[PDB]
C-alpha cells in the first residue's frame, strides 16, 4: 500500500459529509463502458437469457468472442462490464460451486452461489488495499421443490431474485417494457419466453436483429442442463416472430 | 535401513623436515564383491595440502565437495588461498557440526607449514584432530601401527619404508588395493606416481 | 477544517471524531423502521426498497431470525447487514453449545457491539454504514435494543430511525403507553411508518415482525394485509 | 484429505527469565500422533487448496488468494488483545461453520498475557 | 441460510470428514437415517471414516 | 480528461474508467511493428528488429521466442516484460505437461497467461504490464491457432494481427489476403512485403527481418526460416517495393 | 503480566498431560492400582428402510 | 514476479517447477550454503579419556593442577581440566574461550572464575541427554582471590578447595587429604601434589596472580 | 517392511560405446502379475539410463529428468547434458534423498558416448557412485560381476558384436540359474537405438 | 548387501489381505468392470461412479481409499467444467497416482480405474499399493489375484463382444469366490452408448 | 513541466506511457570511468581506468572476479555492484558443485536479468544504477555481455560504457574488422588505444591507472594492475 488518497472522492474507505461512498457508484457508472446490454426472462418452465454480440474487425474469429459462461452442468450465466474482469469473476464462481459440492455432497443452489459472490464481493467495499470489480453477473438455473430461478448481484455487493431483469445501457427502458409485460400477464411457454426476451431488445434498440448479431442461452425442466442456441435455431425463431 | 555402509581402505602420512608424503591404496569394496580395482582415496587441495580419507564412500565425497567449495569461498573473501593450519580448523568444525548424526569418515591431512616443514594433521569422525609425525589409518591401522613405531628420515629411506609397509599390509589384509598411490609435497610443488602391487 | 474529515485515526481539536459522525449520517438516510416493545411481546416495522412487481417474494427478506427468541431489523445498508447477521447466529451456536442454554438477549447484543467497535479504531477500514433493532423474550419479559456504527447500544422502550426518525420519535412520545397490548402495539407502529410513508401502503411494500412468549415470527403477507385493513 | 500433512540448533555465532522450562531433547519428537496435525490444520488446509487451484487454473488464483489474506490480515488489534476475523474468516469460508477450536479453550478468556511492548516488538520481529 | 430443511448426505458427508479428520481416535459408531425432498436414506458410520448405505 | 484519478491501478475515473491501464496500453505504441498471419495449415510471424549499433551480434536481443515444442511467441513493447512473460509461459507449459502427460492446448495457455496478466490491475502495490504478445500453435487434430493478449488482460482469436507503431497501416494492408486458401510459402513473401511497406526509412535508419512459422511444414514444431528462403522473401520485397 | 509469554494463545485440545500419563499409568500398573475409567455405551440398536419413512 | 515478491512469505507453491502435491521443489536447492553455524538434528568409534586421572587444590599461593595433552590453556589466566569425551571438551571450551575474550574487549576487565563456570554449565546444561559426555576443572585467579569449580554435562556445578577425578581418584584424594593444608608453602605443595599423583598409579601447573607458569 | 531383490542390469563398453541389458520382469515379490514393462530410458542423443528396484520412484525420476532434457534444448544456445552431468546430479539427488531417511529405492546403470570417449557409471540408493569398464546389479550381481570381470581382463579392447555375444551368454547363463524376456540397448556415433523384446 | 542387490520394499505383502476380489477386461466396444461379495454386507454396492462413464473399485482400507476417491471426483470435475470437454480415463488415473504415490507411507489404498472416451475407446488402468500406473488388457486385484491369474491368462483373448465378455468375467468372478463366502456379484459394462449394470445371484 | 506528477515511483505510468524513474537511473552509469571490452576468436580483454580521490589514496578497483573463466566490470555505482557480484559467484558455485561442470555465461546472464526486472515494477523498491561489462569463455568461444540498470543485456562483440565512451565506441566501429585475427597481442593495443580516445589530448596512459583482464582458451582470469602492465604499454605509439 502506498497511502490513501484524500478526498470524498477518490477512495473507497471514506465517507462523504453526505454519507455515501463514490467509488462504488463509479463502478456502477463502469458496466456502461461495453455498450451491450442483456435480458433474462422467467417462463412457467424454461428460464432464458439474451444478448447482444458485436463483432466489429473482420480479422477476428467471431467463435472466441462470446458472453455467455457456464459455472456447473446446470448454472448458466451472463457477464456485462469490462470482459477481464467478467472473466475472473466466473473464474472464482467456477471454483465456489466446486468447493461447495465437495464439501456439502450435493450441487449449489442458485441462490446461494449468488450469495456466496456477493459476500466475496462486499469484502473489497471496507479495506483500502482492493478495488471493486465493474461487471455485474445474472444467473439461471431450476430448483428441485421450486421451478426456475433468475439472480442478479451488483459491484455493491448486493443481490436479488427476479421475474425478470436486465442490465447495461437500456436497462431502465428495458425495465419498463418489461414490467407492462409482467403486469399484463406471466403465463408463458417455451415458445413465448423466448419471443418476448427478443421482442424487448429488439423495440428498445430499434434494431431488426439477424441470426448472427445475438445469442440465447436456455433452460428448462425437461432437459435441466445449460444449452446455447445455434444459428439455425436462432433464425427460425427469428422467422416466426416476424411472420 | 542401515544408512551407512562400511567400504575398505589404509591410508599413511609421514612427516618430513621439508616434505611430506601420503600413500593409500586403490580399492572398492563391500566386503565381499570387489566393486572396483582403481579408486585413488587421496585429493589434492591447493598447490602445499593434500587430503586422504576412508570410510563410507558417499561421506566421502560429500565432504571433498564440502571442502573444496569452502576453499573457493575462502580464496574470494580474503583474496589468499588459506594454509594447512586453516584447513585443519575448518575440517574440525564441520565434522562436529553433525555430532548427533556423524560422518562415517577418518581423514588425514598432509602438507607444509608457513616455515616449509611437513605436518601431519589426524581426526576422528566428530572432529579431535592433533599434529603428529607419523600416522595409520583405514581399516588396518591396528596391525600396521605397531611397525612403524617399532621401525627425520630422507625421502628416498621414507619411500622404500613405504613401500615394505604397504606391500606387507596388502598380503595379510583383506581390503587392500591392487596398485599404491604416493603423493610427495615438496617446495616445488606436488607429483604423484603409481606403484603396482 | 477540512484537515481532519479524511482519516479515521485523527481527533479533531475540539476531540471529535468526524467520520464516524458521518456514518451515523449515512445509517439516518436509509428506509424507516420502527419498533415498539408492548406489554406482552415486541414489534418490529419497516418499509422496503423493491416496490415493483418483477421482485420475487421468496428471495430476500429485511427482518430475519437469529435464534427460536430473536430477531432484528436494519437501517442503513444491506451488505454491511448480511456479514453481522451470520456473525449474530454464529455466535448463539457458541453460547448453546458452551452452555447448553439460549443466549440472553443482553449478551448477544454486547458481543456483537463488540464486534463493530474494532472497526473504529485502525487506519486501513470504514465503519460499518448500518444500525440494529433486536428484540427478544427471555425470563418472560421482553427486550429491545439498538445499536449504533460506533459500538454503543441502549434499552429502548419505543424506537424509530432512518428517514425522517425525529418526527417518528416524537409522534410516538405523543402516543405511547406503558400498559399497552400487542395489537394496539402493531397498530401503533403501522400508524407511525404511515406518517413518513409517501405512496399508497399495500402488504406489498411492508415486512412486521412480532416476538412473544411463543417465539419470533415473521408475519404472512394476508395477515399483514388483515392488519392494514383494520385500520383504513 | 485436508488434514493429511506431507538441522535447526543453531549455535549463538551468527533473558534465560523470559524462556524456560524447555529441553531439545523432548521437543525432538511429539507426545501424541494428533499433536502436529492438530497444531498445523489450518495450515494444511490452505496448503491443499493452493495445490490443486494452482495445478487446476494457473499461477494467478493462489496469488491473488495470498493477497486478499495479507492485505485483510492487516487491520486487526495490537496482540495484546482479541480481535473477531471477520473479514478474513468470511474470505476463507468459515463464517457458517462451528469447529472444535470455537468451542475449546476461548482464547477471548486464556489465562496468561504478557507485557504489550514485548508482544508488539516480537511480533515486529525485533526480538 | 439456506431456507429449508437439510439433507441426509450432507450430515453423513461432514460425520465422515470429522471422524477420518480424528484417525480413528474418536470412537463413535453412528447409525444414520432420515428422510428428504429425494426420499428415505439410510446409512452406517464407522469411528475410522468409513459409511456405507444400506437398506 | 482523468486529471487526479490517474495516480494507482485500484482508483475509479467518474465516468467509470481506469486510467493506468490506458496508459499502459499507449506506451505499446513506443515500438516497432509486429505481425502475425493465419493461414490455412500453419502460422508465419515476422517482426521489424531495428538495429542500434553496427557493434551487436547477429542474434542479440530478439524478440521471436519459443515457449514449448509446438508455440512460437511475438511481443511489442518494453523487453523486460516481454522475458518475463516468456518465462512465465514456459512455467505454465511445462508444469501442464507434467501434471497432464500431453502438451497442453493453445487456448488454455493463452487463457492462464491472460489471467495472470490482469491479475497486476487491482492492487496498488504494484503497476500493469507495458507489453503485448501473440502466440501461434498447430497440430494435426486441432489446426493452425493465433491469440493476442493486450496489458489490460484481454484475448482473442485472430485470422491475422498487428502489433506496435504501425498497426493500422500493417491491418489495411492484411485485409486485403485471401489467407484462408493460400500455404506458409506463399505466405512468408506477403509477411516480409507487408513489413517492407510500413516500414518507414526517414526516422528509422535500418532494421533487419526477422521470420519463424510453425506448421506442417516443420511437423507441428516452431521453427526458424531458413536463410535461403529469408534471402528469396526480402529479395522478393525488395522488387515489389519499385 | 506473565513474563514467558511471547505469542497470543489459541484454542482446540491440550496435549499437556501426554508424557506424565504415559508414565503413570505404567507405574501404577507396575505397583498395582486403579485409574478412572472412560464410560462406555453397548446396547443393540437397529434401523429398517420401509416403504415412506425410516424406522 | 514482482506480486510473489511483495507476499513475505516463501511458499514451495510460489516456487518453479511445481506439480502435483510436491514436485522437482525439494530437488532444487541443492548447493553448499552461503554462511551460518547450526548442530544438525538426531538421527562409530568416538575417542574418549578412560585411563586419566587429573588432580587440583587451591591454598593461599594459588592453584596447583597435575594430571597425566590432558589440560586446556583457555587463556593466559584462566586453565582446564578435560575427562570423557575429547572432542566436547575441546569444542565447548574453545567457544569458553571466545566468550571470555569478548567479555574483556567490551567491558575492558577480564571476567572472574564465577562467571566463566556459570557459561559453560549453561551451554552444556542445554543438551542434556542428547549423549555428551565431558567432565571439567576450572581454574584461575581474579579479584577475589583463587578460584576452583567443577563442571560436567549433568549440569552440575560445585566450588571446592581440593578435586579429584580419574581412576586413581581415591588413594590420590585421601593421599592430598591427609596431608592438606591451607597455610602452605609453595615446595611443600609441589611435593605433595607430586607424591599424590604417584601414588595414584607427570606434568604440573601453577597458576599464580599474573598468569599461569609450567614447572615440568 | 519385507525387502525382495529387484530385476538384473547389465553393462559392458566396446570401442565405439556402450551396451545395456535389462530384464522384462516385473517384480519378484507379489508383483509378478505385471509383466512386460520397460525398464530403459533414453535421455537424449548421448545417454541412456537403467534401472533396477522400485517402479514408481523410477517413473518419477523418468518425468524429471525428461522435463530437465526439453527446457534445455527449448532454449537452443547449443549447449546439452553430458553423461557425467546426469551422473552427478543423479548422485546428489540420492544423496540428499538419503540424509532424510525418505531414500529413493533404485540403483541406475549409465552409458554414454561424448566427444569420442564412452562413459559407464553406477548410483545406489546410499548415494555410492563409481565408474568401471563392466557393470552388474540385481539379482546375479554377484554371480556376473566376476565373470566380466575376468573376460574384460583377459581382452581389455572388446568389440560390438564381441560384448554383444557376452552379455547374450551372461543372460542366458542367469536364467540357466534360475528359470524370459530382456532387452538391449546402445549408444554409438549414430545415437541411441533399443532393440526389444527378445 | 542391499547397496549392490537394489532391495525393495515391497508394497503388497505389508499386511495379509481377506478382502474382495476385483477385476477388470477390455472387450471391442469397451470395458467391463466386476467385484464380487465372498460379515453383513450382500447389499453393499463395491462400484463407486467417478463420472459419467468411469468408474472405479477399490482394495484396502475402506477410509482411506473412499477419501481418495472423494477428493478424485472433486479434481475431476473442476478440470473437466475448467477445459470444457468430457474427461480422459488418463487424467483420472494420473489423479489416483498422485495420492497413492505421495502418502504410500500412511494409507493401504489400491486402485482399480476403467472407463471410456471417444479418443481411445474402453480403457482399463492398475495403480496398486506403491504407486505404478499400468495400463492392462485384464487387471485382477483384491484376494483371488494369485489364485485365478494363471486360468484368467490362459482363457483370455482379443476383443469379443459385450456378452461374451460379462459371461467370461462372471465365470472367472465365480471361481476366484468359490475358493472352498458369499453369493453376490455385481458387473457393469461400460460403453458409448452409456453404462449398463446387472447383479447375479443364486 | 507537466511531468511533476508522474516521476516520483517506478509504479505509476506517465500519460506518454513511460516510467521516467527508470530513465533516471539509466543515468547513474554515466557517473563512472570509462571502461571498454572487446574479444577475438580466441580470447577475451577488458580495459578499465582508474580514478584516485588524491594523491595519498589507492585508485579503486573496477575489475573483480567471478569465477575461473568469468570475470566482469564495474560503472555505475558500487552497493549494487558488490551485491551482483556476490550473486553471480554464489550462482556459479552452486552449478559447480551440483553439476561438475561450469556455468554458461548465457545462462548466468539471463538469470542477472531475470533478478534484475524485479525492483522496477513493484512498490517501495529503486532499480540497480549500475552497468556491467562480462568476459567469458564456454564451449561456444569467447563472449562479450553488456548489462543495463533498465534490467536489459545484449550480446556484443566490441562495447564501452562510463563517462565519454562516445570517442571509444567510435574507434571500436571503425577498427572492427581486424578483431578476429589478432592474438592477445595488438589485441590488448587495440583496447588500450580505444581507451585513450577517452582522455583530453594533453595527457596519456601511465601504469598508476590502468587495468587489464584476460581470459583464454587455456589461460584463466587473470588481473594485471600496477608494474604488471609495463608489457603491454611498451609497445604504444605517441597519441597519433
Amino acid at each position: 500500500s502506498r497511502g490513501s488518497s484524500a478526498g470524498f472522492d477518490r477512495h473507497i474507505t471514506i465517507f462523504s459529509p453526505e454519507g455515501r461512498l463514490y467509488q462504488v457508484e463509479y463502478a456502477f457508472k463502469a458496466i456502461n463502458q461495453g455498450g451491450l446490454t442483456s435480458v433474462a426472462v422467467r417462463g412457467k418452465d424454461c428460464a432464458v437469457i439474451v444478448t447482444q454480440k458485436k463483432v466489429p474487425d473482420k480479422l477476428l474469429d467471431s467463435s472466441t468472442v462470446t458472453h455467455l459462461f457456464k459455472i456447473t452442468e446446470n448454472i448458466g450465466c451472463v457477464m456485462t462490464g469490462m470482459t477481464a474482469d467478467s472473466r475472473s469473476q466466473v473464474q472464482r464462481a467456477r471454483y465456489e460451486a466446486a468447493n461447495w459440492k465437495y464439501k456439502y455432497g450435493y450441487e449449489i443452489p442458485v441462490d446461494m452461489l449468488c450469495k456466496r459472490i456477493a459476500d466475496i464481493s462486499q469484502v473489497y467495499t471496507q479495506n483500502a488495499e482492493m478495488r471493486p470489480l465493474g461487471c455485474c453477473m445474472i444467473l439461471i438455473g431450476i430448483d428441485e421443490e421450486q421451478g426456475p430461478q433468475v439472480y442478479k448481484c451488483d459491484p455493491a455487493g448486493y443481490y436479488c431474485g427476479f421475474k425478470a431483469t436486465a442490465a447495461g445501457v437500456k436497462q431502465t427502458e428495458s425495465t419498463s417494457f418489461l414490467e407492462k409485460k409482467v403486469k399484463k400477464k406471466f403465463d408463458w411457454t417455451f415458445e413465448q419466453t423466448v419471443e418476448t426476451a427478443i421482442t424487448c431488445l429488439s423495440t428498445v434498440l430499434s434494431i431488426d436483429f439477424k441470426p448472427s448479431e445475438i445469442e440465447v442461452g436456455v433452460v428448462t425442466v425437461e432437459n435441466p442442463k445449460f444449452r446455447i442456441l445455434t444459428e439455425a435455431e436462432i433464425d427460425a425463431h427469428l422467422v416466426a416472430l416476424a411472420e | 535401513f542401515s544408512p551407512y555402509v562400511f567400504n575398505g581402505g589404509t591410508i599413511l602420512a609421514i612427516a618430513g623436515e621439508d616434505f611430506a608424503i601420503v600413500a593409500s591404496d586403490t580399492r572398492l569394496s563391500e566386503g565381499f564383491s570387489i566393486h572396483t580395482r582403481d579408486s585413488p582415496k587421496c585429493y589434492k587441495l591447493t598447490d602445499k595440502t593434500v587430503i586422504g580419507c576412508s570410510g563410507f564412500h558417499g561421506d566421502c565425497l560429500t565432504l571433498t565437495k564440502i571442502i573444496e567449495a569452502r576453499l573457493k569461498m575462502y580464496k574470494h573473501s580474503n583474496n589468499k588461498a588459506m594454509t594447512t593450519g586453516a584447513i585443519a580448523a575448518m575440517l574440525s568444525t564441520i565434522l562436529y557440526s553433525r555430532r548427533f548424526f556423524p560422518y562415517y569418515v577418518y581423514n588425514i591431512i598432509g602438507g607444509l607449514d608457513e616455515e616449509g616443514k611437513g605436518a601431519v594433521y589426524s581426526f576422528d569422525p566428530v572432529g579431535s584432530y592433533q599434529r603428529d609425525s607419523f600416522k595409520a589409518g583405514g581399516s588396518a591401522s591396528a596391525m600396521l601401527q605397531p611397525l612403524l613405531d617399532n621401525q627425520p628420515l630422507s625421502l628416498d629411506r621414507a619411500m622404500r619404508l613405504v613401500k615394505d609397509v604397504f606391500i606387507s599390509a596388502a598380503e595379510r589384509d583383506v581390503y587392500t588395493g591392487d596398485a599404491l598411490r604416493i603423493c610427495i609435497v615438496t617446495k616445488e610443488g606436488i607429483r604423484e606416481e603409481t606403484v603396482s602391487l | 477544517e477540512r484537515g481532519y474529515s479524511f482519516s479515521l485515526t485523527t481527533f479533531s481539536p475540539s476531540g471529535k471524531l468526524v467520520q464516524i459522525e458521518y456514518a451515523l449520517a449515512a445509517v439516518a438516510g436509509g428506509a424507516p423502521s420502527v419498533g415498539i416493545k408492548a406489554a406482552n411481546g415486541v414489534v418490529l416495522a419497516t418499509e422496503k426498497k423493491q416496490k415493483s412487481i418483477l421482485y420475487d417474494e421468496r428471495s430476500v427478506h429485511k427482518v430475519e431470525p437469529i435464534t427460536k427468541h430473536i430477531g432484528l431489523v436494519y437501517s442503513g445498508m444491506g451488505p454491511d447487514y448480511r456479514v453481522l447477521v451470520h456473525r449474530a447466529r454464529k455466535l448463539a451456536q457458541q453460547y448453546y453449545l458452551v452452555y447448553q442454554e439460549p443466549i440472553p438477549t443482553a449478551q448477544l447484543v454486547q458481543r456483537v457491539a463488540s464486534v463493530m467497535q474494532e472497526y473504529t479504531q485502525s487506519g486501513g477500514v470504514r465503519p460499518f454504514g448500518v444500525s440494529l433493532l433486536i428484540c427478544g423474550w427471555n425470563e418472560g419479559r421482553p427486550y429491545l435494543f439498538q445499536s449504533d456504527p460506533s459500538g454503543a447500544y441502549f434499552a429502548w422502550k419505543a424506537t424509530a430511525m432512518g428517514k425522517n426518525y425525529v418526527n417518528g420519535k416524537t409522534f410516538l412520545e405523543k402516543r405511547y403507553n406503558e400498559d399497552l397490548e400487542l395489537e394496539d402495539a402493531i397498530h401503533t407502529a403501522i400508524l407511525t411508518l404511515k406518517e413518513s410513508f409517501e405512496g399508497q401502503m399495500t402488504e406489498d411494500n411492508i415486512e412486521v415482525g412480532i416476538c412473544n412468549e411463543a417465539g419470533f415470527r415473521r408475519l404472512t403477507p394476508t395477515e399483514v394485509k388483515d392488519y392494514l385493513a383494520a385500520i383504513a | 484429505m485436508n488434514a493429511r500433512g506431507l538441522d535447526s540448533i543453531p549455535v549463538t555465532e551468527l533473558d534465560l527469565l523470559r524462556k524456560g522450562f524447555s529441553c531439545v531433547k523432548n521437543e525432538l519428537l511429539p507426545s501424541h500422533p494428533l499433536e502436529l496435525s492438530e497444531k498445523n490444520f489450518q495450515l494444511n488446509q490452505d496448503k491443499m487448496n493452493f495445490s490443486t487451484l494452482r495445478n487446476i487454473q494457473g499461477l494467478f488464483a493462489p496469488l491473488k488468494l495470498q493477497m486478499e489474506f495479507k492485505a485483510v490480515q492487516q487491520v486487526q488489534r495490537l496482540p495484546f488483545l482479541s480481535s473477531s476475523n471477520l473479514s478474513l474468516d468470511v474470505l476463507r469460508g468459515n463464517d457458517e461453520t462451528i469447529g472444535f477450536e470455537d468451542i475449546l479453550n476461548d482464547p477471548s478468556q486464556s489465562e496468561v498475557m504478557g507485557e504489550p511492548h514485548l508482544m508488539v516488538e516480537y511480533k515486529l520481529g525485533l526480538l | 441460510s439456506t431456507g429449508r430443511l437439510p439433507r441426509v448426505v450432507t450430515a453423513n458427508r461432514m460425520l465422515k470428514q470429522m471422524l477420518f479428520r480424528y484417525q480413528g481416535y474418536i470412537g463413535a459408531a453412528l447409525v444414520l437415517g432420515g428422510v428428504d425432498v429425494t426420499g428415505p436414506h439410510l446409512y452406517s458410520i464407522y469411528p475410522h471414516g468409513s459409511t456405507d448405505k444400506l437398506p | 480528461i482523468g486529471t487526479g484519478y490517474d495516480l494507482s491501478a485500484s482508483t475509479f475515473s467518474p465516468d467509470g474508467r481506469v486510467f493506468q491501464v490506458e496508459y499502459a496500453m499507449k506506451a505499446v505504441e513506443n515500438s516497432s511493428t509486429a505481425i502475425g498471419i493465419r493461414c490455412k495449415d500453419g502460422v508465419v510471424f515476422g517482426v521489424e528488429k531495428l538495429v542500434l549499433s553496427k557493434l551487436y551480434e547477429e542474434g542479440s536481443n530478439k524478440r521471436l521466442f519459443n515457449v514449448d515444442r509446438h508455440v512460437g511467441m511475438a511481443v511489442a513493447g518494453l523487453l523486460a516484460d516481454a522475458r518475463s512473460l516468456a518465462d512465465i509461459a514456459r512455467e505454465e507449459a511445462s508444469n501442464f505437461r507434467s501434471n497432464f502427460g500431453y502438451n497442453i492446448p493453445l487456448k488454455h495457455l493463452a487463457d492462464r497467461v491472460a489471467m495472470y496478466v490482469h491479475a497486476y490491475t487491482l492492487y496498488s502495490a504494484v503497476r500493469p504490464f507495458g507489453c503485448s504478445f501473440m502466440l501461434g500453435s498447430y497440430s494435426v487434430n486441432d489446426g493452425a491457432q493465433l491469440y493476442m493478449i493486450d496489458p489490460s488482460g484481454v484475448s482473442y482469436g485472430y485470422w491475422g494481427c498487428a502489433i506496435g507503431k504501425a498497426r493500422q497501416a500493417a491491418k489495411t494492408e492484411i485485409e486485403k489476403l485471401q489467407m484462408k486458401e493460400m500455404t506458409c510459402r506463399d505466405i512468408v513473401k506477403e509477411v516480409a512485403k507487408i513489413i517492407y511497406i510500413v516500414h518507414d526509412e526517414v526516422k528509422d535508419k535500418a532494421f533487419e527481418l526477422e521470420l519463424s512459422w510453425v506448421g506442417e511444414l516443420t511437423n507441428g514444431r516452431h521453427e526458424i526460416v531458413p536463410k535461403d528462403i529469408r534471402e528469396e522473401a526480402e529479395k522478393y520485397a525488395k522488387e515489389s517495393l519499385k | 503480566a506473565a513474563v514467558s509469554v511471547y505469542a497470543p494463545p489459541v484454542g482446540g485440545f491440550s496435549f499437556d498431560n501426554c508424557r506424565r500419563n504415559a508414565v503413570l499409568e505404567a507405574d501404577f500398573a507396575k505397583r498395582g492400582y486403579k485409574l478412572p475409567k472412560v464410560r462406555k455405551t453397548g446396547t443393540t440398536i437397529a434401523g429398517v428402510v420401509y416403504k415412506d419413512g425410516i424406522v | 514476479m514482482a506480486l510473489a515478491s511483495v507476499l513475505e512469505r516463501p511458499l514451495p507453491v510460489n516456487q518453479r517447477g511445481f506439480f502435483g502435491l510436491g514436485g522437482r521443489a525439494d530437488l532444487l536447492d541443492l548447493g553448499p550454503g552461503s554462511l551460518s553455524d547450526g548442530l544438525s538434528l538426531a538421527a562409530p568409534g568416538i575417542e574418549m579419556l578412560h585411563g586419566t586421572t587429573t588432580l587440583a587444590f587451591k591454598f593461599r599461593h594459588g592453584v596447583i593442577v597435575a594430571a597425566d595433552k590432558k589440560v586446556i590453556e583457555i587463556n593466559p589466566y584462566l586453565l582446564g581440566t578435560m575427562a570423557g569425551g575429547a572432542a566436547d571438551c575441546s569444542f565447548w571450551e574453545r567457544l569458553l574461550a571466545r566468550q571470555c575474550r569478548i567479555y574483556e574487549l567490551r567491558n575492558k576487565e577480564r571476567i572472574s572464575v564465577a562467571a566463566a563456570s556459570k557459561l559453560l554449565a549453561n551451554m552444556v546444561y542445554q543438551y542434556k541427554g542428547m549423549g555428551l559426555s565431558m567432565g571439567t576443572m576450572i581454574c584461575g585467579w581474579d579479584k577475589r582471590g583463587p578460584g576452583l569449580y567443577y563442571v560436567d554435562s549433568e549440569g552440575n556445578r560445585i566450588s571446592g578447595a581440593t578435586f579429584s577425578v580419574g581412576s586413581g581418584s581415591v588413594y590420590a584424594y585421601g593421599v592430598m587429604d591427609r596431608g592438606y593444608s591451607y597455610d602452605l608453602e609453595v615446595e611443600q605443595a609441589y611435593d605433595l601434589a607430586r607424591r599424590a599423583i604417584y601414588q595414584a598409579t607427570v606434568n604440573l601447573y601453577h597458576v599464580r596472580e599474573d598468569g599461569w607458569i609450567r614447572v615440568s | 517392511n519385507p525387502m525382495v531383490t529387484g530385476t538384473s542390469v547389465l553393462g559392458v563398453k566396446f570401442e565405439g560405446g556402450v551396451v545395456i541389458a535389462a530384464d522384462m520382469l516385473g517384480s519378484y515379490g507379489s508383483l509378478a502379475r505385471f509383466r512386460n514393462i520397460s525398464r530403459i530410458m533414453r535421455v537424449n542423443n548421448s545417454t541412456m539410463l537403467g534401472a533396477s528396484g522400485d517402479y514408481a520412484d523410477f517413473q518419477y525420476l523418468k518425468q524429471v529428468l525428461g522435463q530437465m532434457v526439453i527446457d534445455e534444448e527449448l532454449l537452443g544456445d547449443g549447449h546439452s547434458y553430458s553423461p557425467r552431468a546426469i551422473h552427478s546430479w543423479l548422485t546428489r539427488a540420492m544423496y540428499s534423498r538419503r540424509s532424510k531417511m525418505n531414500p529413493l529405492w533404485n540403483t541406475m546403470v549409465i552409458g554414454g558416448y561424448a566427444d569420442g570417449e564412452s562413459f559407464l557409471g553406477y548410483v545406489d540408493m546410499l548415494g555410492v557412485a563409481y565408474e568401471a569398464p563392466s557393470l552388474a546389479t540385481g539379482y546375479g550381481a554377484y554371480l556376473a560381476q566376476p565373470l566380466l570381470r575376468e573376460v574384460l581382463e583377459k581382452q581389455p579392447v572388446l568389440s560390438q558384436t564381441e560384448a554383444r555375444d557376452l552379455v547374450e551368454r551372461c543372460m542366458r547363463v542367469l536364467y540357466y540359474r534360475d528359470a524370459n524376456r530382456f532387452q538391449t540397448a546402445t549408444v554409438t556415433e549414430k545415437g541411441v537405438e533399443i532393440e526389444g523384446p527378445l | 548387501a542391499w547397496g549392490p542387490e537394489a532391495f525393495t520394499p515391497d508394497w503388497e505383502s505389508r499386511e495379509v489381505s481377506t478382502g474382495t476380489t476385483i477385476m477388470a477386461v477390455q472387450f471391442d466396444g469397451g470395458v467391463v468392470l466386476g467385484a464380487d461379495s465372498r460379515i453383513a454386507n450382500r447389499v453393499t454396492d463395491k462400484l463407486t461412479p467417478i463420472h459419467d462413464r468411469i468408474f472405479c473399485c477399490r482394495s484396502g482400507s475402506a477410509a482411506d481409499t473412499q477419501a481418495v476417491a472423494d477428493a478424485v471426483t472433486y479434481q475431476l470435475g473442476f478440470h473437466s467444467i475448467e477445459l470444457n470437454e468430457p474427461p480422459l480415463v488418463h487424467t483420472a488415473a494420473s489423479l489416483f497416482k498422485e495420492m497413492c504415490y505421495r502418502y504410500r507411507e500412511d494409507l493401504m489404498a489400491g486402485i482399480i480405474i476403467a472407463g471410456w472416451d471417444p479418443q481411445e475407446g474402453g480403457q482399463g488402468y492398475s495403480v496398486p499399493m506403491g504407486g505404478m500406473m499400468v495400463r492392462q488388457s485384464f487387471a485382477i486385484g483384491g484376494s483371488g489375484s494369485s489364485y485365478i491369474y494363471g486360468y484368467v491368462d490362459a482363457t483370455y483373448r482379443e476383443g469379443m463382444t459385450k456378452e461374451e465378455c460379462l459371461q467370461f468375467t462372471a465365470n472367472a468372478l465365480a471361481l476366484a469366490m468359490e475358493r472352498d463366502s458369499g453369493g453376490v456379484i455385481r458387473l457393469a459394462a461400460i460403453a458409448e452408448s452409456g453404462v449398463e449394470r446387472q447383479v447375479l445371484l443364486g | 513541466m507537466f511531468r511533476n506528477q508522474y516521476d516520483n515511483d517506478v509504479t505509476v505510468w506517465s500519460p506518454q506511457g513511460r516510467i521516467h524513474q527508470i530513465e533516471y537511473a539509466m543515468e547513474a552509469v554515466k557517473q563512472g570511468s570509462a571502461t571498454v571490452g572487446l574479444k577475438s576468436k580466441t580470447h577475451a580483454v577488458l580495459v578499465a581506468l582508474k580514478r584516485a580521490q588524491s594523491e595519498l589514496a589507492a585508485h579503486q578497483k573496477k575489475i573483480l572476479h567471478v569465477d575461473n573463466h568469468i570475470g566482469i566490470s564495474i560503472a555505475g555505482l558500487t552497493a549494487d555492484a558488490r551485491l551482483l557480484c556476490n550473486f553471480m559467484r554464489q550462482e556459479c558455485l552452486d552449478s559447480r558443485f551440483v553439476f561438475d561442470r561450469p556455468l554458461p555465461v548465457s545462462r548466468l546472464v539471463s538469470l542477472i536479468g531475470s533478478k534484475t526486472q524485479i525492483p522496477t515494477q513493484r512498490y517501495g523498491r529503486r532499480p540497480y544504477g549500475v552497468g556491467l561489462l562480462i568476459a567469458g569463455y564456454d564451449d561456444m568461444g569467447p563472449h562479450i555481455f553488456q548489462t543495463c540498470p533498465s534490467a536489459n543485456y545484449f550480446d556484443c562483440r566490441a562495447m564501452s560504457i562510463g563517462a565519454r565512451s562516445q570517442s571509444a565506441r567510435t574507434y571500436l566501429e571503425r577498427h572492427m574488422s581486424e578483431f578476429m585475427e589478432c592474438n592477445l597481442n595488438e589485441l590488448v593495443k587495440h583496447g588500450l588505444r580505444a581507451l585513450r580516445e577517452t582522455l583530453p589530448a594533453e595527457q596519456d596512459l601511465t601504469t598508476k591507472n590502468v587495468s587489464i583482464g584476460i581470459v583464454g582458451k587455456d589461460l584463466e582470469f587473470t588481473i594485471y594492475d600496477d608494474d604488471d602492465v609495463s608489457p603491454f604499454l611498451e609497445g604504444l605509439e605517441e597519441r597519433p
